[PDB]
């Protein structure tokens, strides 16, 4: 039901509305379309027309569904109504079956966070950093109220989300459900050799490694003028492509086979299901006004339908 | 399969009864 | 990005300073001071987003017109619907010996809708 | 056959016994499908309906090949019936002939690893050179990445 956006199935199921009233109106107003019945006996004034209100919107649906009708229209004037909703529901159809190439196959689920706001709202998913790190740490010294409300749930915690390591944490992600808090130069090493797992969001703060030297040491003049030599030199980036790829995950950008199932198609077997119980109401609908009209001829109504019956 | 194929069978065996039971043509109106 | 680079306050060769910027630069990012800031200033007029890669179903932008062509072809028959009742009336009058009445009782009987008559 | 399922080969053909049953039981039970016969002789209690068990079917199996049959329905019982069963052969075509552009061809059958670069990184797929020779003796002595990888 995808590849007509939903403005357009609206503008299409009143096009049916629409067109039909107009094949109606036309159909009752031409004078050719009102031909003479009983060929048999060509002498009465008792010049018909098929156009029911009924049989213009069974014009307007039948044309639809390309199946076509009954009461093909028999003038200049109801086959111009008629010629113009046959170019409309092809073009319609042509446009539909031509797009809907592409929405058979498909996307897949989205999950339930996306990012640290619409998880620290969830009781539902655990979660937790690596006790005594600089994860830990940052949600303990925050007072911003997201990132203090996620440590009012780890600290009632303590012993079941914070992870003693990171390699506890991935394991937990894995074998549970569970949201582990790592830093980001971490997950850019993990999601791409494990494919079960993915960065949901993005930074929470930004922050960066460093080479600790001693309170005062001379060192750090020299670390400091030795990274940034590494850096444009573009060391810093070429150990990084050595370690951090690995096997470069993907999954989905193929794209393979796929057959439709009831996963796909599926729900028209609903729509076809709920067609009969609404005709099952009608058929119905009518032995009760046939019955109401009944009582008009003759007597008693209900004797009426059973004697038929 | 097992239900709707069982469902389609009460329909197939109506229609039948339906069909060897009914003179389409005769008189008969408004009947089943 | 090509590289990775930063800013920083610049102080001169052993300025007693450097060691005192640094500790108040990491204390308003753990506060969320230099996000908050930044946030302030790169906003602007927040320029409306790429919808990427996906789906694109139809609209009344792709298909669209065919719903003027369908109603031009609509007021189109409406222009033939009394062309035909002018046609028909000429030729009542070669019965009639023109009365503009034919035309009249002609769209009574548009007003007998019965099925029949 | 492939771009529908095997349940819905069997759904669809379910559904084509389906609604010609339906459409049967409400052709003969709706007064309005009972018309009367011999417009010639419009004077005799003698109204029939087109709709048999044979008709009935033969517009399921009719409008679910896109040709179309002889009785199109006349009643706005028996034309919600054949309206919507228009609706569902109008997808279910569309659901196949739009899917069937994957299943005449596929991509046919590539390979998984397509170089040395494919081939360094998979643990999967094992691979040796020649013990002594000049093949084993390049990845011995060599020190680019990819070619230092497959020496690992
Ligand atoms: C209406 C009067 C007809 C009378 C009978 C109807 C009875 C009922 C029957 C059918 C009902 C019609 C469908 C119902 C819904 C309307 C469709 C819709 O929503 O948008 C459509 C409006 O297009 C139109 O509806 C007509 C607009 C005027 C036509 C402009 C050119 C004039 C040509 C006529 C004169 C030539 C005469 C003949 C020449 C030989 C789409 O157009 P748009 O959205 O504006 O464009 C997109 C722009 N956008 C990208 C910015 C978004
Ligand atoms: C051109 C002629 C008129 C067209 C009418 C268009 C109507 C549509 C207008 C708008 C559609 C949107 C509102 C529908 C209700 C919303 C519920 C929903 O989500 O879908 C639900 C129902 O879906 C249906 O059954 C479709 C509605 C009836 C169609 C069949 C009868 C009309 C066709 C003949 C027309 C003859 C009557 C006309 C006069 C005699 C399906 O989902 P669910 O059942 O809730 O759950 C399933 C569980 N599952 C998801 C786990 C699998
Ligand atoms: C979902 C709707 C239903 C929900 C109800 C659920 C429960 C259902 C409960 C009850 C069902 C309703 C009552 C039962 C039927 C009995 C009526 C009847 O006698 O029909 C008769 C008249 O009928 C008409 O004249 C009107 C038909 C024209 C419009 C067709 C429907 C599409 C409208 C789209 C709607 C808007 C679409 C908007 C979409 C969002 C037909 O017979 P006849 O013409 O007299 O015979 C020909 C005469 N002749 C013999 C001389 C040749
Ligand atoms: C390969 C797939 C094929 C599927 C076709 C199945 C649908 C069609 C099947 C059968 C169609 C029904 C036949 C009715 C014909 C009417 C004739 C009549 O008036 O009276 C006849 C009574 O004869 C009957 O009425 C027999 C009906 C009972 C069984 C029908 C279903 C069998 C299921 C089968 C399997 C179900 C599973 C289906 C799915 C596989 C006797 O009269 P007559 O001697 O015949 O002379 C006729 C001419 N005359 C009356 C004017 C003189
Ligand atoms: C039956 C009749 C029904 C008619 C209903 C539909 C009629 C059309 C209804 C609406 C059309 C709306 C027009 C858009 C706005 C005007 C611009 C324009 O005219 O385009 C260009 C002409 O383009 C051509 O050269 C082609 C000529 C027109 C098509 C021929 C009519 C088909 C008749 C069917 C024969 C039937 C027999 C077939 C067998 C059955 C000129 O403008 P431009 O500068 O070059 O382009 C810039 C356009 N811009 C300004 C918008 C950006
Ligand atoms: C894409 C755009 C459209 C292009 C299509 C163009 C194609 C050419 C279109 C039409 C060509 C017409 C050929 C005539 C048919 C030959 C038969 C004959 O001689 O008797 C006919 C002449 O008797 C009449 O009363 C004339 C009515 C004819 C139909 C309307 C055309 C004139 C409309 C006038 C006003 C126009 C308004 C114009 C406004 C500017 C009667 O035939 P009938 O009426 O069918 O009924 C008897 C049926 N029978 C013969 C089987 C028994
Ligand atoms: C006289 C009696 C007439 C009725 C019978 C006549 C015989 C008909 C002939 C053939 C039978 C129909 C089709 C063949 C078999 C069904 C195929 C199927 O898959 O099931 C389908 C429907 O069945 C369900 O699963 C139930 C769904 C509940 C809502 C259905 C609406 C019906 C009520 C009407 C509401 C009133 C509406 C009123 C107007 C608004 C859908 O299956 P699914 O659940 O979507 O699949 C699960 C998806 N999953 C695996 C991904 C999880
Ligand atoms: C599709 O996605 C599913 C959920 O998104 C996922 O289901 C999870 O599966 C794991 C098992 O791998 C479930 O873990 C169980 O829960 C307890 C929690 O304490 C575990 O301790 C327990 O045993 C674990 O199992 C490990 C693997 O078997 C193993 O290392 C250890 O024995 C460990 O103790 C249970 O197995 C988890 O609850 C499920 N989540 C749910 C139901 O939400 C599917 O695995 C995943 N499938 C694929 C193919 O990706
Ligand atoms: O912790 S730091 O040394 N100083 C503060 N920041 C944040 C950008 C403010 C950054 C940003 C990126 C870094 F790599 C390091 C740091
Ligand atoms: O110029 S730096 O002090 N050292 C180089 N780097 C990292 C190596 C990328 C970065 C990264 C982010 C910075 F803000 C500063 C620097
Ligand atoms: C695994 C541990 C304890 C370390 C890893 N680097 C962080 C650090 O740089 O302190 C810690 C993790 C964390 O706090 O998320
Ligand atoms: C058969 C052997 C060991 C020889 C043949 N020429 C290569 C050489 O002369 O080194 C070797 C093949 C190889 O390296 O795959
Ligand atoms: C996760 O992805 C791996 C591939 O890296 C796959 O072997 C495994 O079946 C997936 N699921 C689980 C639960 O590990």
């Amino acid at each position: 039901l995808n590849p007509l956006s939903p403005d357009i199935w609206m503008y299409v199921l009143l096009a049916c509305l629409g067109v039909s009233c107009v094949l109606f109106v036309i159909a009752r107003f031409s004078p050719y379309e009102w031909y003479n019945p009983h060929p048999c006996n060509p002498d009465s004034d008792v010049v018909e027309n098929n156009f029911t209100l009924l049989n213009s919107f069974w014009f307007g649906v039948g044309a639809l569904m390309q199946q076509g009708s009954e009461l093909m229209p028999k003038a200049l004037s109801t086959r111009i109504v008629g010629g113009i909703w046959w170019f409309f529901t092809l073009i319609i159809i042509s446009s539909y079956t031509a797009n809907l190439a592409a929405f058979l196959t498909v996307e897949r689920m989205e999950s339930p966070i996306d990012s640290a706001d619409d998880l620290a709202k969830q009781t539902k998913i655990e979660y937790g950093a690596v006790e005594d790190g600089a994860t830990m740490t940052f949600f303990k010294k925050s007072k911003i109220s997201t990132y203090d409300k996620m440590w009012a749930f780890m600290s009632s915690r303590r012993q079941s989300v914070l992870v003693k390591s990171n390699e506890e944490g991935i394991q937990r992600v894995l074998t549970s459900d569970y949201a582990f808090l790592m830093e980001s130069t971490t997950i850019e090493f993990v999601t791409q050799r494990n494919c079960n797992l993915t960065q949901i969001g993005g930074l929470i703060d930004s922050k960066g490694y460093g080479v600790g030297t001693p309170m005062g040491s001379p060192y750090r003049d020299k670390i400091t003028i030795a990274i940034l030599q590494l850096q444009e030199e573009g060391k810093l980036h070429m150990m990084k492509e050595k370690w951090w790829r690995g096997n470069g995950c993907p999954e989905e950008e193929s794209k393979e086979a796929s057959a439709l199932g009831v996963q796909n198609i599926g729900g028209i077997f609903i729509v076809l299901a709920a067609g009969l119980v609404l005709s099952v109401f009608v058929a119905v609908g009518e032995f009760l006004y046939k019955s109401k009209k009944n009582a008009q001829l003759e007597k008693r109504s209900f004797c009426s339908a059973m004697v038929e019956e | 399969i097992g239900v709707t194929s069982g469902i389609v069978l009460v329909l197939l065996i109506i229609s039948i009864l339906v069909q060897v039971k009914q003179p389409r043509k005769k008189v008969m109106a408004c009947k089943t | 990005l090509i590289d990775s680079k930063g800013y920083g306050v610049g102080t001169p060769m052993g300025s007693p300073y450097r060691d005192k910027i640094t500790i108040a630069i990491l204390q308003l990012q753990e506060e969320g001071k230099l996000h908050m800031m930044k946030e302030k200033w790169w906003r602007g007029n927040g320029c409306p987003e790429e919808e990427s890669k996906e789906a694109s179903a139809l609209g009344v932008q792709n298909i669209g017109g065919i719903f003027i062509v369908l109603a031009a072809g609509l007021v189109l028959s409406v222009f033939v619907a009394v062309g035909e009742f002018l046609y028909k009336s000429k030729k009542n009058a070669q019965l009639e010996k023109r009365s503009f009445c034919s035309a009249m009782v002609e769209e009574l009987r548009m007003s007998l809708k019965c099925q029949r008559r």
